[PDB]
């Protein structure tokens, strides 16, 4: 038993965390009113589960997760949800106002307005915690909120607990369902704001997931609820390590001791495969080998980049269902001999596989199928610079010639920051370059 | 929970209101008595945005019928819904302005700005949380200029931290007396460069262009001139008082739109508009919708976009669409007319789709489009001030009401700024 | 400046324009497309609007400077003026009046 509260801050982060915790719930068999049925005590005795979920002195279980918005209305949803007496009041904190899609809002003008009661909160959480070895933290990057906030928690949280393995992850802007213009603006600024403080960050991209989700799932238009729903399912297949006995990524600290050998390097690639539309839930099931060579596959990738043009860093295989060992070696030497992986001289470390036995269950009536056996490969490339590439020139468009700045400056940031920003970001896709070159 | 107090000034600013309060409690299923007789929450989900209940399902707008002159207030109440406004928002002047800006910002309007203001704070003490405020008045009478032009200063002085859009009305030469309403409107322009957070242009050329030809109405009356604005002003704050996956509020708007502090004028945008002589009975797809809505036709500012290059735009979408096309035919229009948008602003076109329809229509679009084509106007008021400054053409009607030239002549050298500024960024 | 110089190019223009006006609305009687119909009804009608509006009002204005009758006198300078700011819409009429006239001898 190691405990690791969640923070979830943001529209998109709250979205996300409701469906995870919904799914979280399915899979341990906690009904809403969050007792715990003798014929639902999945997990043999184990407290693995524990470690996310409290146990109150009536036997109902609560889960240590902090939702934070500034909006109410968000959060009057998750009040008016099935789930409703499962977290107490003072989980949840609300604003009278959100930042407005503004760093500066959310990070300088009113959130200090409400951190204080927010830590007072996580403390309180935190005291009754005797192995937290850290926190997670969903949040999404357009968000003005979801980044600024969540930027002065992540100070607030290394300045205070700074020992403490802070994983993170993260909502990557889309266009077609960008909710502002001055997307690249924030993600930049928490992007260098958060660098040093954070641990580990799991980057979503709403370009992969939207794809992903329109042409596998047979949805033409994916409103919020099924992207935010396949989010949840990531990661809770992420974190299925952690919830459960296992052989690899048991603690937070593997996290950052596998995927993150130096700072700055802490972006790893998430891949979850097979995903199969309810539609077509009747279809065979994939073997090892054509899963595997299907989350290797740009197809069911989650964040748009092109591995083969990068370097990969290390990568580890998590499985969930029951897969047979013999066929994961085979299946590893089959992707090693055919695709071209390339890894760096100085860091020879491997791939790392560990199996998970449990099934993954899915949400009710959801377009996902229910699958036996299902992969989650996590490695670290330099591809995933595509990204901040992506990032960074649509973000000069619009500093060569200064726009939307004048909200950024009067909402009490000077503006020199931005600069700062920006030369921070290019030392990064540097660092970036030279591990890719320099191999 | 987002509140919004709305204010209209002036004579054709308060019918405007009023006409634009009584469509949308329509859309909303209000009752003249303020009662809901309605059949979905859907619209009852953000209509606390709008509007109050007391105890007896009365939503009362919280609208501030405010005009130096008393008679205003009694023709818009003697209205199907103007009676259903808050009485207490009631606040006439005892003198007038007569048309004169000085008048209606120094001396007379200050007498009942406070009162005005009284009633503001009034109000947002009993709101929760309030955003913003919504001004709509005309340019031309210099009462609602003035009026306006003091709340805005003063309110950003008390209020600095609360955003603020307005609909200034723009006269025309063809349409209103031309005797001095040139540097009122040059005055007020040049309050609005920094006072307000948004504007909205709705220019009177275009208007009385689009009633007569596209309405096919030999003279056109300022009824209809009312309808069109306020189904107008439906489509544009469609946005905020429905809920949709943009969530755009006051703030968010601004924000998504506005590019610089001084760029802070939106041309609005409506379809369809049909003759109601030829009306179809029939519902136009989205490849009719979308030629109709950017064409020229479609636009109440008196603007060419061709001549300019669009800065940031959102188009609202009413009724029901299959979106996938919608999508498609606004990137077939990205990429086909991708010399008038500027290619240093990414992802500068924005979609919203909602499920209310207005009524008559079964199928609506409207849009708000921030362009640098609305600098013309700003040079066509340059071209009435100037010729009438070089002759100091009545120039003694505002020296003596406490108005020096000096005002007049910072707010000419704002405006060169401001048409300096559209064309640099132009390029 | 003069006085009879401003009723008599008044006149002028308003005999102008109602001409255009004559010849737009008679060739409107064939067939000619759509568009080019609504772009000359536009046309006639903003300049019937500049007639009964701007010009009943502008020589109401001809009339305060004449007889001296009226809310405050008013100079000759300001008639100059006024006549500048109607030139230039009257510009922009004839401007459109060219482009009607390109298009029809285009079909």
């Amino acid at each position: 038993m190691r405990e690791c509260i969640s923070i979830h801050v943001g529209q998109a982060g709250v979205q996300i965390g409701n469906a995870c915790w919904e799914l979280y719930c399915l899979e341990h068999g906690i009904q809403p009113d969050g007792q715990m049925p003798s014929d639902k005590t999945i997990g043999g005795g184990d407290d693995s589960f524990n470690t996310f979920f409290s146990e109150t002195g009536a036997g109902k279980h609560v889960p240590r997760a902090v939702f934070v918005d500034l909006e109410p209305t968000v959060i009057d949803e998750v009040r008016t949800g099935t789930y409703r007496q499962l977290f107490h009041p003072e989980q949840l904190i609300t604003g009278k106002e959100d930042a407005a899609n503004n760093y500066a809002r959310g990070h300088y003008t009113i959130g200090k307005e409400i951190i204080d009661l927010v830590l007072d909160r996580i403390r309180k959480l935190a005291d009754q915690c005797t192995g937290l070895q850290g926190f997670s933290v969903f949040h999404s990057f357009g968000g003005g909120t979801g980044s600024g906030f969540t930027s002065l928690l992540m100070e607030r949280l290394s300045v205070d607990y700074g020992k403490k393995s802070k994983l993170e992850f993260s909502i990557y802007p889309a266009p077609q369902v960008s909710t502002a213009v001055v997307e690249p603006y924030n993600s930049i600024l928490t992007t260098h704001t958060t660098l040093e403080h954070s641990d580990c960050a799991f980057m979503v991209d709403n370009e992969a997931i939207y794809d992903i989700c329109r042409r596998n799932l047979d949805i033409e238009r994916p409103t919020y609820t099924n992207l935010n729903r396949l989010i949840g399912q990531i990661v809770s297949s992420i974190t299925a390590s952690l919830r459960f006995d296992g052989a690899l990524n048991v603690d937070l600290t593997e996290f950052q001791t596998n995927l993150v050998p130096y700072p700055r390097g802490h972006f790893p690639l998430a891949t979850y495969a097979p995903v199969i539309s309810a539609e077509k839930a009747y279809h065979e099931q994939l073997s090892v080998a054509e899963i595997t060579n299907a989350c290797f596959e740009p197809a069911n990738q989650m964040v748009k980049c092109d591995p083969r043009h990068g370097k990969y860093m290390a990568c580890c295989l998590l499985y969930r269902g029951d897969v047979v060992p013999k066929d994961v070696n085979a299946a590893i030497a089959t992707i090693k001999t055919k695709r071209t992986i390339q890894f760096v001289d100085w860091c020879p470390t491997g791939f790392k596989v560990g199996i998970n036995y449990e099934p993954p269950t899915v949400v009710p009536g959801g377009d996902l199928a229910k699958v036996q056996r299902a992969v989650c490969m996590l490695s670290n490339t330099t591809a995933i610079a595509e990204a901040w590439a992506r990032l960074d020139h649509k973000f000069d468009l619009m500093y060569a010639k200064r726009a939307f700045v004048h909200w950024y400056v009067g909402e009490g940031m000077e503006e020199g920051e931005f600069s700062e920003a920006r030369e921070d970001m290019a030392a990064l896709e540097k660092d970036y370059e030279e591990v890719g070159v320099d191999s | 929970m987002r509140e919004i107090v709305h204010i209209q000034a002036g004579q054709c600013g308060n019918q405007i209101g009023a006409k634009f309060w009584e469509v949308i409690s329509d859309e909303h299923g209000i009752d003249p008595t303020g009662s809901y007789h309605g059949d979905s929450d859907l619209q009852l989900e953000r209509i606390n945005v709008y509007y109050n209940e007391a105890a007896g399902n009365k939503y009362v707008p919280r609208a501030i019928l405010v005009d130096l002159e008393p008679g205003t207030m009694d023709s818009v109440r003697s209205g199907p819904f103007g009676q259903i406004f808050r009485p207490d928002n009631f606040v006439f002047g005892q003198s007038g302005a007569g048309n004169n800006w000085a008048k209606g910002h120094y001396t007379e309007g200050a007498e009942l700005v406070d009162s005005v203001l009284d009633v503001v704070r009034k109000e947002s003490e009993s709101c929760d949380c309030l955003q913003g405020f919504q001004l709509t008045h005309s340019l031309g009478g210099g009462t609602g200029s003035g009026m306006g032009t003091l709340l805005i200063s003063k309110i950003r002085e008390e209020y600095p931290d609360r955003i603020m859009n307005t609909f200034s009305v723009v006269p025309s030469p063809k349409v209103s007396d031309t005797v001095v309403e040139p540097y009122n409107a040059t005055l007020s322009v040049h309050q609005l460069v920094e006072n307000t957070d948004e504007t909205y242009c709705i220019d009177n050329e275009a208007l009385y262009d689009i009633c007569f030809r596209t309405l096919k109405l030999t003279t056109p009356t300022y009824g209809d001139l009312n309808h069109l604005v306020s189904a107008t002003m439906s489509g544009v704050t469609t946005c905020l008082r429905f809920p949709g996956q943009l969530n755009a509020d006051l703030r968010k708007l601004a924000v998504n739109m506005v590019p610089f502090p001084r760029l802070h004028f939106f041309m609005p945008g409506f379809a369809p508009l049909t003759s109601r002589g030829s009306q179809q009975y029939r519902a136009l797809t989205v490849p009719e919708l979308t030629q109709q809505m950017f064409d020229a036709k479609n636009m109440m500012a008196a603007c060419d976009p061709r001549h300019g290059r669009y800065l940031t735009v959102a188009a609202v979408f009413r009724g029901r669409m299959s979106m996938k096309e919608v999508d498609e035919q606004m990137l077939n229009v990205q990429n086909k007319n991708s010399s008038y948008f500027v290619e240093w602003i990414p992802n500068n076109v924005k979609t919203a789709v909602c499920d209310i329809p207005p009524r008559g229509l079964k199928m609506s679009a409207t849009f708000i489009g921030n362009s640098t084509a609305i600098q013309e106007l700003f040079k066509r008021i340059s071209e009435q001030f100037t010729a009438m400054f070089r002759r100091k053409a009545f120039l003694h009607w505002y020296t003596g009401e406490g108005m020096d030239e000096m005002e007049f002549t910072e707010a000419e050298s704002n405006m060169n700024d401001l048409v300096s500024e559209y064309q640099q960024y132009q390029d | 400046h003069g006085v009879p110089y401003f009723r008599n190019i008044l006149q002028s223009e308003t005999e102008k324009l109602t001409s255009h006006c004559f010849e737009w609305d008679r060739k409107l009687e064939l067939d000619i497309p759509d568009d080019a119909k609504d772009l000359i009804r536009t046309a006639v009608g903003q300049t019937r609007l500049l007639m009964k509006e701007r010009f009943k009002q502008f020589e109401g204005l001809v009339d305060d400077c004449e007889y001296k009758r009226g809310i405050k006198e008013t100079t000759c300078t300001d008639l100059d003026g006024f006549w500048d700011m109607v030139s230039f819409q009257i510009e922009d009429v004839i401007h459109k009046f060219n482009n009607l006239i390109k298009l029809e001898e285009s079909g």
